[PDB]
């Protein structure tokens, strides 16, 4: 009797974007159980009896496990859902574990080489397979169970009709001894799909629904696939479900009571509008970008009041192009510096947005109020680790000076964060990927003295307003003072020089605007004069 | 710092059912048999 | 014909005293389902080994069974958590 079911077919499986992993798993697990036993005996080998999987949440682990379990024409697979074998009475946990393998042992001793096949699923293997303490005083809560499992999987007796599978999210906590090639040999990683993977996933989760004419011709599947970038597997299904629900909700109503129409429900259709709506406000990707942060950092937009803003943007674009289409330098960093209130964070955010990378994350101290240095180091480590799971990335560090906890008195600061950032600004990403880091600051000399400028590859300068003409141009662009007052103000500022940042100009304008209609110009001039220059 | 769980001490086998009056009844019958057998002689 | 399952969870958050419990109770009582099983905070913790997992598993037993014995025509179940 063949191991595989007579009618099994790959297309019925319903899996997309994991062809290579499935092929390798098949090759390493089942290839030896397909040809007649004579050749297998001649080669004198033993079948593998272990598998493992891991990855980030929502990638299709349980689905693959269940599919592989169903793919075999044998007994019904057992199941264990995390700590479901623990017990309070002494020694019962080990007896429970042993009970699982009794059937396989009996089968082997009875029928020998023609025995059947059995499967098991230690789902959440991490729950009861933590590393042994290996030290007196650190007795583990679950140690006898681990020892019993290790003994049974490969002990004084041999078995060749078993197969174990595991799934977890922390592959670095499993006991070391349980990962040698004799017990758990084949282990694979499940990652985020690619464009073709997303297309396949959307196609599989739509084929059926197209059977009964439930799709208008306005749905361009290729456009929908290309639009959604770096989406986990589950989120595509979530989007489709939400779109279907919102499309169906229009025919139904309720409010005071509940009722349903019967003359319109037979012409149900789903169009691209509902899809768009939901895509916008329904599913919030986890490894992507959203306009909320940009709206929070670009609150007042960007205005081209002179030449430097264009040069800065061009330099940013050049750096982005270099990192994107280069291979000898997979790590380039740029440091933005300038006087206070010069408006430097907004330019960084604009560059990051316009870069058009799949993944963008902003690490700012706003979310770390009152933390201890250990928490800050952990957060930075987590963010940088997360940034290592994409073919293109970009990270922005905001207000470095406030991150180091600097204070001129003493001076004082936190050394651990500085050491972590210094080590973390030279760690090349995993081979075959790219990265880009953009920083900001308001005190260049301090960093130059702490021996930090040898870690950054370049540097840009963001100046202030330098001449009355640029101030007048900015005022006109904002559109607050009209021509009549513009002439009077210009007649004054034109014959001198100014030194102010745009943010301070906005605040000054706002403060001035609160006075009487015909007293605004005088107070504005007085405030501008009192501001001073202080070169 | 919460005192972790503890293993159930153990089992102390102890079984008691309905013996007392059932065997007292059993006895009261044997005594009467003895009396009758004595009387016959 | 659409081939889609149903959402399984809802989460509500807000500052104290704004009408969350009232909404939860009303939505629970609205449906024709049976009485909602309630867990009054952390009342499943225990000292003996392996009791919390058993208590957690006990909640889903009835619904699981009913699903198995009916199929697509099973009834509806609700579970309400507190804190
Ligand atoms: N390639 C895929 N095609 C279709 N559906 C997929 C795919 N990968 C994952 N899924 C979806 O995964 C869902 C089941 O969740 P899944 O098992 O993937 O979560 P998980 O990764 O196991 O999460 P956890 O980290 O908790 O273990 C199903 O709805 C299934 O449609
Ligand atoms: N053309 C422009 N260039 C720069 N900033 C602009 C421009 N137009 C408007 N702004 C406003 O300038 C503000 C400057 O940003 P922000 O409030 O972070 O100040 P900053 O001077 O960069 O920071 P810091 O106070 O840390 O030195 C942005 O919020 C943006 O709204
Ligand atoms: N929208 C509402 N209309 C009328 N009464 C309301 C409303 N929201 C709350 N209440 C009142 O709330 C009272 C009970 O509030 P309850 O404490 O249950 O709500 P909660 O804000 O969810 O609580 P908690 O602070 O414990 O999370 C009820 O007596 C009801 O009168």
């Amino acid at each position: 009797q063949s191991i595989i079911n007579p009618d099994w077919n790959f297309e019925k499986m319903g899996i997309g974007g994991l062809d290579k992993e499935f092929s390798d798993i098949f090759r390493r697990a089942f290839a030896s159980r397909v040809f007649p036993p004579e050749i297998v005996e001649q080669m004198g080998c033993k079948h593998v009896k272990g598998i493992l999987l891991y990855g980030p949440p929502g990638c299709g682990k349980t689905l693959l496990a269940r599919q592989i379990g169903k793919m075999l024409n044998a007994r019904e697979p057992k199941v264990v859902n995390g700590p479901e074998i623990l017990n309070k009475y002494v020694g019962e946990s080990e007896a429970n574990i042993r009970k699982l393998f009794a059937d396989a042992e009996e089968e082997q001793r009875r029928l020998g080489a023609n025995s059947g096949l059995h499967i098991i699923i230690f789902d959440e293997i991490d729950a009861i397979c933590k590393q042994r303490g290996s030290m007196a005083g650190s007795t583990g809560v679950h140690d006898t169970v681990v020892n019993q499992l290790l003994s049974k999987i490969d002990g004084v007796e041999q078995l060749n009709n078993i197969l174990v599978i595991g799934m977890t999210n922390r592959p670095d906590l499993i006991d070391e001894a349980l990962l040698r090639p004799g017990r758990l040999e084949v282990k694979m990683e499940i990652g985020l799909p690619d464009e073709k993977g997303r297309l396949q996933i959307l196609h599989i989760h739509t084929a059926r629904m197209r059977g009964h004419q439930l799709l208008s011709a306005d749905v361009d599947i290729k456009e929908l696939a290309v639009e959604t970038k770096n989406f986990s597997g589950a989120e595509l299904e979530g989007l489709v479900r939400a779109a279907q629900s919102t499309a169906m909700n229009r025919h139904i109503k309720a409010s005071t009571k509940v009722e349903v129409d019967m003359e319109k429900a037979e012409s149900l259709q789903v169009t691209r509008g509902d899809f768009l709506a939901s895509l916008e406000n329904d599913i919030k990707p986890a490894f992507g970008t959203n306009q909320e942060d940009y709206a929070s950092y670009i609150m007042n937009g960007i205005i081209k009041w002179g030449d430097p803003v264009t040069r800065v943007l061009d330099d940013g674009e050049l750096l982005v192009q270099q990192t994107k289409n280069s291979d000898r330098t997979p790590l380039v960093s740029v440091l933005l510096e300038g006087p206070p209130h010069s408006g430097k964070t907004a330019l960084a955010a604009k560059i990051a947005e316009e870069s058009n990378f799949p993944f963008i994350k902003i690490c700012s101290p706003d979310k770390m109020i009152g933390f201890s240095e250990t928490a800050k180091c952990q957060a930075m480590k987590k963010i940088f680790d997360d940034a290592y799971k994409s073919q293109l990335s970009c990270v922005v560090v905001d207000d470095i000076e406030r991150l180091l906890d600097y204070v001129p008195i003493g001076p004082r600061f936190s050394n651990l964060v500085l050491q972590a950032l210094l080590v973390l600004l030279k760690k090349a990403p995993p081979q075959g990927r790219k990265l880009l880091i953009i920083g900001t600051t308001s005190r260049k000399d301090v960093l130059q003295e702490m021996e930090m400028l040898n870690a950054f590859s370049t540097t840009i300068h963001v100046p202030n307003i330098a001449t009355g003409e640029q101030l007048l141009e900015a005022l006109e662009l904002l559109g607050n003072f009209k021509d009549k007052e513009r002439t009077t103000i210009a007649q004054q500022v034109k014959g001198k020089k100014v030194w102010i940042g745009i943010k301070k100009l906005l605040m000054l304008i706002e403060m001035s605007l609160q006075m009487d209609p015909e007293y605004r110009v005088r107070k504005f001039l007085a405030l501008l004069r009192e501001e001073g220059a202080s070169p | 710092s919460m005192a972790e769980d503890a293993d159930m001490r153990n089992e102390l086998e102890e079984m008691q059912r309905r013996a007392d009056q059932l065997a007292d009844e059993s006895l009261e019958s044997t005594r009467r048999m003895l009396q009758l057998v004595e009387e016959s002689k």
